[PDB]
This record gives C-alpha cells, sequence and structure tokens, in this order.
C-alpha cells in the first residue's frame, strides 16, 4: 500500500559550464569561485607552465 | 632613492585599450610587487590588485578581473597596467606601489589619471563678467571670468598676467557633454574698478588658446 522514498540514483549526467581558473606554480592550491555552490563540480589540478 | 613614476594624464574614449606604465627606481624591479590602486571619481580608493613580479604574475581583485591586466618589463624597471574595452566609469586616477607585502608599501606611485570621454578638443568660452549694483558689497567690486566648454584639461586662468592674485579664486570644472566649464573670480576693491585694468588671462595650451578678456562696466 504505502512505500517510503529511501533515496535516488542519477545514472545519466551531462556537463554544463566548464570553468577552469589557471594559476602560477608555487601558488599552492587553486580556488575557483564556483566551489561555493554545490551544483558546480570542482576539482584541483595543475597545468605544466613555460 | 625609491620614487615611482607613472604614465601621465591620458585621454581615452570608450571602447579603446590602454597600457598604464609604472616606472620604478631605487631598487631592483623584480624584487618588489606592484600594488595597483584605483581612485574612484567619488575619491574612493579602490584597490585593483598586486602583481607578483618575479614570475610576472598578476593577482586581480575580483571586480577588476578580465578587462584589466598587469604586465611587466624587467630591464628598465617599468611595470605596466593594461586595460581593455575602456569605459567612461573608469575615468579616475590609478596608482602603483613598491611591495612590502603584508604591511603594503612605503612608497606611493606618482599616479595616472585616465579620462574616458567622447569630446572634441575645444577652446574655452571666456566671458568677461560685468558686476551689477548688487554685486558691489563692502568697498570691493567682485569681478569674474567664465571659462566654458574647453577640452582637454588643464587651463591656466590668471588676472592681468597673474599680477593680482589677491581675491582670485579659480574654481574646478566638471563635465558638460564631455566639456569642462569653470569660473574664476577676482576680488579687488571698488576703487580699483573700472579705474584699473582687470583682465582674466585664460591659457589653454591643450587647445593652444590664450584668451584675454577685460570686464567693462555697465
Amino acid at each position: 500500500s504505502q512505500l517510503a522514498e529511501v533515496r535516488s540514483y542519477c545514472y545519466h549526467a551531462s556537463v554544463t559550464d566548464i570553468s577552469t581558473v589557471a594559476r602560477c606554480p608555487m601558488t599552492g592550491e587553486a580556488h575557483n569561485e564556483k566551489r561555493a555552490d554545490s551544483s558546480y563540480v570542482c576539482k584541483q589540478g595543475f597545468t605544466d607552465r613555460g | 632613492q625609491v620614487q615611482l613614476m607613472e604614465s601621465g594624464p591620458e585621454l581615452k574614449k570608450p571602447g579603446e585599450t590602454v597600457k598604464i606604465s609604472c616606472t620604478t627606481s631605487g631598487y631592483t624591479f623584480t624584487d618588489y610587487a606592484m600594488h595597483w590602486v584605483k581612485q574612484a571619481p567619488g575619491k574612493g580608493l579602490e584597490w585593483m590588485g598586486w602583481i607578483n613580479t618575479a614570475t610576472g604574475e598578476p593577482t586581480y581583485a575580483y571586480d577588476f578581473k578580465e578587462r584589466f591586466g598587469f604586465s611587466l618589463e624587467t630591464s628598465a624597471s617599468t611595470a605596466f597596467l593594461q586595460i581593455s574595452n575602456l569605459k567612461i566609469e573608469d575615468t579616475a586616477t590609478y596608482f602603483c606601489a613598491s611591495d612590502g607585502r603584508y604591511w603594503y608599501f612605503g612608497v606611493w606611485g606618482a599616479g595616472t589619471s585616465v579620462t574616458v570621454s567622447s569630446p572634441k578638443t575645444t577652446p574655452p568660452s571666456v566671458y568677461p563678467l560685468a558686476p551689477v549694483c548688487g554685486d558691489t558689497t563692502g568697498s570691493m567690486v567682485t569681478l569674474g571670468c567664465l571659462v566654458k566648454g574647453y577640452f582637454p584639461e588643464p587651463v591656466t586662468v590668471t588676472w592681468n598676467s597673474g599680477s593680482l592674485s589677491s581675491g582670485v579664486h579659480t574654481f574646478p570644472a566638471v563635465l558638460q557633454s564631455d566639456l569642462y566649464t569653470l569660473s574664476s573670480s577676482v576680488t579687488v576693491p571698488s576703487s580699483t574698478w573700472p579705474s584699473e585694468t582687470v583682465t582674466c588671462n585664460v591659457a589653454h595650451p591643450a587647445s593652444s588658446t590664450k584668451v584675454d578678456k577685460k570686464i567693462v562696466p555697465r
């Protein structure tokens, strides 16, 4: 008769609004302003620089 | 000696680009970052950012990002402020600094006043202003000189080749259709006018106009 909602699973996703904030070496962490909202998926990284 | 000189007053129009130069002396250039500070038209000092100089790395304040830039030249010790897509709201004075890091700096840049407007270089309208009966109060006859619609700044407004500075007040000019209008008033006693010659001399070397106008009685 009655079924409660335990949770859900998103199997299919799409990428929207790719944003990458570049920084210089030795600056340590890079911070993009998109880390405030949880809707934006942010990840650290690096770019080999000349 | 550490003294920071910049590119002087610059005349710009909306939609153009500019690179504002800051030349430094008295120290090795790459050793001090350059703090960039904008002075808003309301005389607010709005900090633009500091450029890591080594390494040549600009660090923007978020409001100043992506339409501005910090570039460098190491050998001659000249720091550059690049601006793209000029805007009229950017008319202001800009400054550079010699970095003492977390305590800021000990030396201020000479300053750069950028003017973003869309006028034609124009000679001022210089009008000798005849005082009326109600304009003579307390043994003195006040005289005045209207300087109207000149571009660009500055204008040198003197009286009788600057011989009488006594009651001379040269007032600032503001923007009218991107033209400047100021007025200057000399205060001399009533016995000196119109007995003695009083002529406001408006020197506008930007438009190459030196104008001499004497006030006559009515």
